[PDB]
C-alpha cells in the first residue's frame, strides 16, 4: 500500500 | 535543426507551465535562516526539505502530458522509480541558480553537518558541479526531470511500451533544442545524457544511506 503516493496522485 | 513543429512547441509548453509553478516557501528558508547549527536541527530542515520535493514531484508529473493516461499501478511504479533521481536533478537547479550565494552557502553547510557521510556528501557536490558547468537552461532542466520521470526501463511497469510512446517525443524535442541553440557544440546532447547516467549512481547512494535520530518514517516507506 502506497497510501501516500495515490493520496497526492488522486487529489484535487 | 531549425525549428520545433507546433506540436512540439505545444508538448514543450505544457513540460515548461508545470516546471514553473514550484516554489521554495518561505517557512523552509526561514529555518536554513534561523534554526541551531546542529546535527538534530540540519538532518531535520533536509528531511522537511526532501518531504515538501515528493510533494512538488507528484504535482510536477501528474500535468505531465500523457502521465494521466497510464495505468493507475505504472503511474506509481513511475513516480517511485524516479523519485530520488528528480530530488538530485532538482536539488542540482536550486543550488546552482534559485538559492542566493549566501543562503546557500548556509544550506551547504547544514548539509555538510548533518549526520550524513562523506561517501554521500562528495558525489552530492561533484554532480551540483558538474551541472553548473552546462550552463542548463530552464527547458533543459524540465525536459530533463520529465525525460527521468517517464522511465519505460523501472521496475514494476506493466505496459513499458506505454512510457515509451510517451518519453521518445521528449528525446527529441531535447535533442533538437541542443541542435538550435547550440549548433556550434555538436556533443551537447551527449553531454545532457551524461548527467542521466550520473543520476542513476544516486539510487544506490541513497538505499545505501537509508541503511544506517535519523530515523524517518514516512520518507523510508516512500523510497522503499
Ligand atoms: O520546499 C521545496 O519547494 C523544495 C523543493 C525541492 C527540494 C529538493 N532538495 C532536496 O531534497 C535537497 C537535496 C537532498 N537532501 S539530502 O540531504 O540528501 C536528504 C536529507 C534527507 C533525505 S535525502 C535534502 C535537501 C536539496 C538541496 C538543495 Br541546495 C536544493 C534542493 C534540495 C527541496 C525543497
Amino acid at each position: 500500500e502506497n497510501a501516500l503516493l495515490r493520496y497526492l496522485l488522486d487529489k484535487d | 535543426h531549425m525549428e520545433l513543429t507546433p506540436d512540439q512547441q505545444t508538448l514543450l509548453h505544457f513540460i515548461m507551465d508545470s516546471y514553473n509553478k514550484q516554489r521554495m516557501p518561505q517557512e523552509i528558508t526561514n529555518k536554513i535562516l534561523k534554526e541551531a547549527f546542529s546535527a538534530e536541527e540540519n538532518f531535520l530542515i533536509l528531511t522537511e526539505m526532501a518531504t515538501n520535493h515528493v510533494q512538488v514531484l507528484v504535482e510536477f508529473t501528474k500535468k505531465l502530458p500523457g502521465f494521466q493516461t497510464l495505468d493507475h499501478e505504472d503511474q506509481i511504479a513511475l513516480l517511485k522509480g524516479s523519485a530520488v533521481e528528480a530530488m538530485f536533478l532538482r536539488s542540482a537547479e536550486i543550488f546552482n541558480k534559485k538559492l542566493p550565494s549566501g543562503h546557500s552557502d548556509l544550506l551547504e553547510a547544514r548539509i555538510r553537518n548533518s549526520g550524513i557521510s562523506d561517501e554521500y556528501i562528495t558525489p552530492m557536490f561533484s554532480f551540483y558541479k558538474s551541472i553548473g558547468e552546462l550552463k542548463m537552461t530552464q527547458e533543459e532542466y524540465a525536459l530533463l526531470t520529465a525525460i527521468v520521470i517517464l522511465s519505460p526501463d523501472r521496475q514494476y511497469i506493466k505496459d513499458r511500451e506505454a512510457v515509451e510512446k510517451l518519453q521518445e517525443p521528449l528525446l527529441d524535442v531535447l535533442q533538437k533544442l541542443c541542435k538550435i541553440h547550440q549548433p556550434e557544440n555538436p556533443q551537447h546532447f551527449a553531454c545532457l545524457l551524461g548527467r542521466l547516467t550520473e543520476l542513476r549512481t544516486f539510487n544506490h547512494h541513497h538505499a545505501e544511506m537509508l541503511m544506517s535520530h535519523k530515523f524517518t518514517p514516512l520518507l523510508c516507506e516512500i523510497w522503499d
